[PDB]
């Protein structure tokens, strides 16, 4: 039904942007084995922007991650050291709720309920490349925390959020022509 | 010591592509998936479901099934570098396969070959799950019919 | 005697996979094509994948030659999905292994108390003798069906 | 000392020489072409027109679908050598890439084991492509939607 | 002796057999599909060209329009293709191991393939082209005389 | 032709039953070279004991010890119980139960395609016991008979199955006349 | 045009035939570097049945291969006969004959499609024959020139085959209409 | 839409022809560290003309020695005379000559159509060139523009080709019609 399917699909962008917006502050992203603060090695959070350090002398210690400590590689760096990716995403789902928000009012355009649909599957689309990118600058043992998790799970429910906003667009166009 | 004989993990065969290519693998599929079906079915000048859009890409990821292709440019763009991806990557897996074996073939200690059914046997275990999953979905579907004729 | 390279037997062509393998794929054959024969059609609600089309439907499938006909239900999406994957990694696996046997002869003395060359004919003539045979039996099923038909002509 | 390398992005096409791919895009388009041509030029005949020619080219080199085989005898033998070429060239893409993830030979710039799983660095670019095609696919779409929704008011 | 870098062969694509297996697979694919043919057409109760195709696109592990319905063409179907299926892995398997040994040969003390190594498959296949052009025109030019002058 | 359908799949019921019975009960599953109850000698080993041959007190046979990383263990038990066959014996009983039954109640139709459900799933069962079974091994040999009986039962199981789902097609195909 | 159809298939059977009967018969099959009679080496025509010396000592002595000295030893017996080549000529033979009688006794219309089955087994079993001598050979050298007569006899008796099959395909059509 | 069309493919043929006779006249095909007119520095080799640069006595150019299996042999031959890339200009030169004539004659439509199959050929010949270019040269370095506009002037030959079928497939729809 019509309610029931808005109500999935707002509830739905809101757990994603807050699961993105989760990931993309919080520290848990890949437990490593690297040092706590320099300039003795230990176990460690190594989030997106600050390491962390844990289990070690002294913990809960953070530093911001040494980026730039080869053209190709400097261009990963860079899109590496800033979250471009991960942050865009979180930009994309943030349009994609305002554009939802919009949808019950100032209605009857339905070229904002495409507009969310586009935007949701957008930001599933940054996501990956961020976590593609993330993935391939850290190959220079170790395990991925929750925050990592949150971020493909944040992935997941934007493409499904992406999927209902498109169905119910191609219903009122058909609706439109009944 | 002892040469001691490794025993295969069940789901072995995975072992070719790291961990983060298989998740990286599912991501894209979800992805490509969404986009088809969105790309063919959004226009009012037209008028692949999602349903058909996930067939679609999973058939293609396993170079099986080809039901029904794209027409339009945008499908079409979709699913040909989706076939590009799953060209390299299945390629890239059996190949990687043949640098195992043939590297583990040639190991000389200091001084049988075929492969095994534990070296496969959870692909088995994957295969009679999905049968008896698609019987439970089928009597339930089946069920849920039967029960919702007018009494 | 040093243990010299042996002759390629009929069906070696079968080497890369234990025996165990190939009597469960046979069997793995069955299960599924059964499995997707009943899911496809048992319900009166769904009333082309009949039994001989469900196992001509796994056939292709495990050999990756023609489609055809693919499920709609999602029941039958489901099984044939898992026997897609199935045989992309035993294909692939036999393929890997043949390519390990090729690559690294491996000697072994039959008692204890290199600038590789192109495959003979001797090295797959089982699986010509197979496509004969195949072949013949075809030739003597057609023959056997006209015959047959012919006499169901005469009364 | 050498120190065997971090793999590039697009390092998933090393196996094949750089003329192999700019010479299998030729042919690509040379093969597109002739089928389009022998199949729709007969007014003695009057589905393979030129983007479903370069249609059918792309699915046969990727292993892929199948929606019309050529029904012509001039469509086929263009469609038997595309399919005999698409078959050497991806083997031999499959046998070279395994021959150098067996064997690691370490090269020196200047002159005067355990074979580890595949890891998401050397598919990356693959990745990237994929995720390009389907933003380019996206803006494709858009762009027609667009202009048949401008057209369609008049 | 100088190293004296090796031309690989026009044809070289073709090495990972030995030569009596392409003579015997050419064979095996003209019996294929002449059984084809015959179990699928003689019953009064897949033409010989269609048959011909099938085959092909078969081997080519390509194409697939049609497919033998009956028992007798789908058990000439399912031999062909497991022929098939064996004899492809098995190219591509020895081809791995030719290239794989090449590459671990070291002298006394790139490795991408070359155009070199698969050159003669561009000439079959721009042959191929130019044939497939000829045909189309000479069956043109018989359909433009064939209409009652 | 139904009613000869009918007596086929009864027999094929029974036939899957008892072969895959014999082959749990029985002990030739594998001609293996072991040592006895406690020198190496020839052995017909089976699902439950590890049973002695051409030895110096041949005839004399002990229990199989399955016992000497969860995965190990867990597949370890799964072996030791031999729940998958015996699963596929119980499965084959009820779809036999199933099967005589449908002379009872009759016109319900719907008991029938329960014993095509039971028999896949005996088949499905079984299959998953030879896996297991032979993974296990692997923790020269042969296999005996018993073996090839509980796969002759998988086979006729699977035979029987698809005829109980062909009788429940064709009965829903006359009521729907 | 139907007339001619018949002089192609039988002077086709008629080349096969032929072909394959001189193959049988000649010696030309392999090039080999062998002995020209034991108890060096050079050139031999190494035929079917007896290899014979050239360019040697004693050129043109020919003498019987000793074919000998369990799959091998089957292998052995099968090519030290030539039932395959020969089977061959046998059927070719009856093709021919089934053509012949096409004409004499008429309108039977299922002496056609034998000669086609004929045709095309005989197709068969020279593949057969070949795949065999291939085998039993190798475990340099070069193919004779009745090895290729062989192949072509091959080859024309497919053709010949699908051309007697068209033509009992074409009389059961004009029969129904 | 119509009227374009003969224009733009006027236009395409023109550009292809000036761009691949362009090609086949400059030198500037690799750039490889070659021997000037008889030490090492940089050579844009051609066709025909391997010529110095970046050297003491650069814009010094020297006719290519071709020469010291018959294969070896005949892609020498091939090469030395870049035949395929002057077909591909000849017959790039009669597509626009039949492109030209097309004004004329209007009335019959297979001079368009001859147009369109001279420039398709004239893509076919330029792949082969390239071809047996890059083979002979592989029996560091890079490509220069020569190269390049070879494989531009393929690129809209066989656009050109497209687009004369398609207008002689209009020239015939509207005589159907
Ligand atoms: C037909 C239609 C579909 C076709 C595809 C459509 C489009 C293809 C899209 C292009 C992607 C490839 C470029 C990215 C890249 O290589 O940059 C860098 C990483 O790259 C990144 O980190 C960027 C990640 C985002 C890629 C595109 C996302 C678009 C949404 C790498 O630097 P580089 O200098 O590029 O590397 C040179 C090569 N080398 C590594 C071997 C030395
Ligand atoms: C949508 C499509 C439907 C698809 C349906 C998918 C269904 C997926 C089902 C898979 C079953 C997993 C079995 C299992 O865990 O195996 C255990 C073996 O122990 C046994 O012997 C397994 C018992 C038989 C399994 C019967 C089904 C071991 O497994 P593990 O401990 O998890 O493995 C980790 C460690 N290891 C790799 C070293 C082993
Ligand atoms: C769907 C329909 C499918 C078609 C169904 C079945 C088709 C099977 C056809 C027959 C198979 C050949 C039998 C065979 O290999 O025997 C011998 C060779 O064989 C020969 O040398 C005989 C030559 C003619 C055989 C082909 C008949 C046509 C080999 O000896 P063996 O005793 O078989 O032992 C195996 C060899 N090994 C022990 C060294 C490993
Ligand atoms: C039904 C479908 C259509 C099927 C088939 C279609 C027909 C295919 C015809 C193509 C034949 C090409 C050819 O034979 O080149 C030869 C010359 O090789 C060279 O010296 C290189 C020069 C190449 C120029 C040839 C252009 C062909 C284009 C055509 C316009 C190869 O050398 P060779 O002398 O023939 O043989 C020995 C070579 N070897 C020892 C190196 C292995
Ligand atoms: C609409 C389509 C219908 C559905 C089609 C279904 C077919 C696809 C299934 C593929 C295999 C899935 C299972 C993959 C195996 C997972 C095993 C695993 O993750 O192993 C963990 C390992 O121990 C390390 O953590
Ligand atoms: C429904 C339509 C029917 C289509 C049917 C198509 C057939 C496809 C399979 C053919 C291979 C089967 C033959 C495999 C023979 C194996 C040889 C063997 O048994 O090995 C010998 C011995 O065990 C070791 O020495
Ligand atoms: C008819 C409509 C079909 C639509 C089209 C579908 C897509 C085609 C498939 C694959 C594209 C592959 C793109 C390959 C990109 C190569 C990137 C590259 O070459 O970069 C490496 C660099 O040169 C090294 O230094
Ligand atoms: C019914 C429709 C028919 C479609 C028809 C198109 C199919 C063409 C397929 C493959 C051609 C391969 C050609 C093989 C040529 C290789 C010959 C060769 O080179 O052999 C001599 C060798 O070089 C000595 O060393
Ligand atoms: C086509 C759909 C397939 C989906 C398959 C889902 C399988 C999920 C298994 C997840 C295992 C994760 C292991 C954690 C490893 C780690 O980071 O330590
Ligand atoms: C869509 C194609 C099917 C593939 C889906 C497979 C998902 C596998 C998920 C990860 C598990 C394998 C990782 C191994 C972990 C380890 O190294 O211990
Ligand atoms: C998809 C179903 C059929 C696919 C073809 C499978 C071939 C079956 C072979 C079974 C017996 C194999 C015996 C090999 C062991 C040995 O040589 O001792
Ligand atoms: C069916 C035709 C399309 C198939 C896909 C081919 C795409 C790859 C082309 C890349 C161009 C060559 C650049 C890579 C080589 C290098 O720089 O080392
Ligand atoms: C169904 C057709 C399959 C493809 C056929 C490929 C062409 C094979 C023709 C025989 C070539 C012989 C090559 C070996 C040459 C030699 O070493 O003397
Ligand atoms: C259908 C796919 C299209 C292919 C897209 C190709 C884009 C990459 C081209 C890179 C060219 C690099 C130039 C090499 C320099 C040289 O050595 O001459």
């Amino acid at each position: 039904d019509r309610g029931v399917q808005m109500l999935l699909t707002t509830v739905g962008a809101f757990a994603a942007f807050s699961l993105m917006t989760i990931a993309v502050g919080t520290d848990y992203w890949l437990y490593s084995r690297g040092v706590c603060k320099t300039k003795e090695e230990v176990m460690t959070h190594s989030g997106l922007w600050r390491t962390c350090c844990l289990e070690g002398n002294f913990k809960g210690l953070c530093k911001q991650i040494d980026h730039f400590p080869d053209t190709a590689e400097y261009f990963l760096r860079a899109v590496r050291a800033s979250s471009i990716f991960p942050i865009l995403s979180v930009i994309l789902l943030f349009m994609g709720g305002l554009c939802i928000a919009a949808s019950e009012f100032y209605k009857t355009r339905h070229n904002i309920i495409l507009s969310a649909g586009i935007f949701f599957v957008s930001a599933g689309l940054s996501n990956i490349i961020g976590i593609i990118v993330y993935i391939s600058a850290n190959a220079g043992s170790y395990s991925y925390g929750w925050s990592f998790y949150f971020g493909a799970l944040s992935f997941i429910i934007a493409e499904m959020v992406g999927v209902l906003a498109v169905h119910m667009f191609i219903d009122r166009h058909k609706q439109l022509r009944a | 010591k002892k040469p001691q004989k490794s025993k295969p993990g069940v789901f072995s065969f995975l072992d070719p592509l790291a961990y983060e290519i298989w998740m990286c693998i599912v991501f894209a599929y979800i992805g490509v998936s969404v986009v088809l079906f969105l790309v063919s079915r959004f226009s009012p000048y037209e008028w692949f479901g999602i349903f058909n859009s996930l067939w679609f890409s999973l058939g293609a990821f396993m170079r099986q099934g080809c039901d029904i292709s794209p027409r339009s440019l945008s499908g079409r763009i979709v699913g040909g570098v989706w076939w590009f991806f799953t060209l390299i990557i299945i390629s890239s897996y059996t190949a990687n396969l043949a640098a195992f074996l043939t590297v583990e073939r040639m190991v000389s200690p200091i001084e049988t070959s075929a492969l095994s059914l534990s070296n496969v046997a959870g692909v088995f275990y994957i295969l009679v799950g999905g049968l008896g999953l698609a019987m439970l979905v089928a009597l339930i579907e089946f069920c849920y019919k039967s029960r919702a004729e007018a009494k």
